[PDB]
């Protein structure tokens, strides 16, 4: 499944840009710094089409997919470019439903218990956690008594100096948006060799 | 003859007549141009004598031969690094750390490199995953 894939790579590029030339420098500064978990927001202008002129990492052993999905017509338009996984901030129900029958992964955005319980009965086990610069590591390692079967990818509040917090409390991957976007498309491959240095030595 | 040109200049290269070690293994290199210790033991004595010019070129044949050498690329980004081309010494330090990220010293000669090149943020990230490797 996806899931082995989240758990290999380990890492997420939350991607955000401006301009439609300007994703395309940045995907592939991440992906030569070792990220292969690309995901294009949609506040991008244009992210259908960003999506589908990235299609040749898709050989060379890239995983793009669209993230920020707020209505189930945008995931229309991120299914029918190429994306490989969906995710929003918040948890959809009408999009799970679309991306389940149409054979998408989709990854729901969850803050509280409840909305995970709401998330598990649409069959979800993959879980994203925005922000997680709000609930924090304890919300994952305080989740894994009742809920032993969700795996959380955080989104917020991600840096360096505790992504080892994170995995060492159990998380399956880490989101990484804002350091890995800052940075000239030579930068932004250099952050990339860093970040992923510092995820490989967590115990 | 190939190995046996190799033990020579190691022999050499332990009484530090390194220009006659370098002549050593340049012969293995003719009888075997694809022995990457030859090219990357050559590196290294040109690296000490200087001419690092020429290092340079010998450290990269041994990568091009043995693509997965965090040593070779490391070595490979000292020499770069005394040459003069520093960004092109940090994009060799960066795939020493793709091959082996418990590499304290890759990464401590990284965050030197990028200190020196501009970026310090991208400099203190390198210096902080050095110190908490050792």
């Amino acid at each position: 499944k996806m899931e082995e894939l989240f758990k290999k790579h380990k890492i997420v590029a939350v991607l955000r840009a401006n301009s439609v030339e300007e994703a395309k420098e940045k995907a592939l500064a991440v992906f030569r710094g070792g990220v292969h978990l690309i995901e294009i927001t949609f506040t991008v202008p244009d992210a259908d089409t960003v999506i589908k002129e990235l299609s040749f990492l898709k050989e060379k052993g890239a995983i793009i997919g669209a993230g920020t999905v707020t209505s189930l017509e945008q995931c229309q338009k991120a299914v029918e470019s190429g994306a490989e996984f969906i995710v929003s901030p918040h948890l959809d129900p009408e999009i799970s439903k679309f991306c389940k029958i149409n054979g998408v992964f989709y990854m729901p955005g969850v803050m509280t218990p409840t909305e995970l319980v709401k998330a598990m009965k649409l069959g979800h086990t993959i879980l994203k956690l925005f922000p997680g610069e709000v609930v924090g590591p304890q919300f994952v390692k305080a989740m894994k008594g009742p809920f032993p079967n969700v795996k959380f990818v955080p989104t917020g509040g991600v840096n360096d100096q505790n992504v080892c917090e994170w995995f060492k409390a159990g998380v399956l991957a880490v989101g990484v948006g804002s350091a890995l976007v800052k940075g000239t498309p030579e930068q932004v491959e250099m952050l990339a060799v860093l970040f992923v240095a510092k995820i490989a030595g967590c115990t | 003859s190939a190995l046996a040109y190799v033990m020579l200049g190691l022999l050499l290269s332990l009484l530090n007549r390194l220009s006659l070690a370098a002549e050593a293994y340049k012969k293995a290199i003719e009888l075997d141009p694809n022995d990457a210790l030859a090219w990357l033991l050559l590196g290294s004595v040109l690296e000490k004598l200087k001419r690092l010019d020429e290092a340079a070129e010998a450290y990269k044949k041994a990568i091009e031969l043995k693509p997965n050498d965090a040593s070779a690329w490391k070595e490979l980004g000292k020499v770069l690094e005394k040459l003069g081309r520093l960004d092109e010494a940090a994009k060799a330090y960066a795939e020493a750390i793709k091959l082996d990220p418990s590499d304290a010293e890759a990464a401590k000669e990284l965050g030197k490199v990028l200190e020196k090149l501009g970026q310090l943020e991208l400099a203190e990230r390198a210096y902080q995953l050095a110190i908490e490797l050792d």
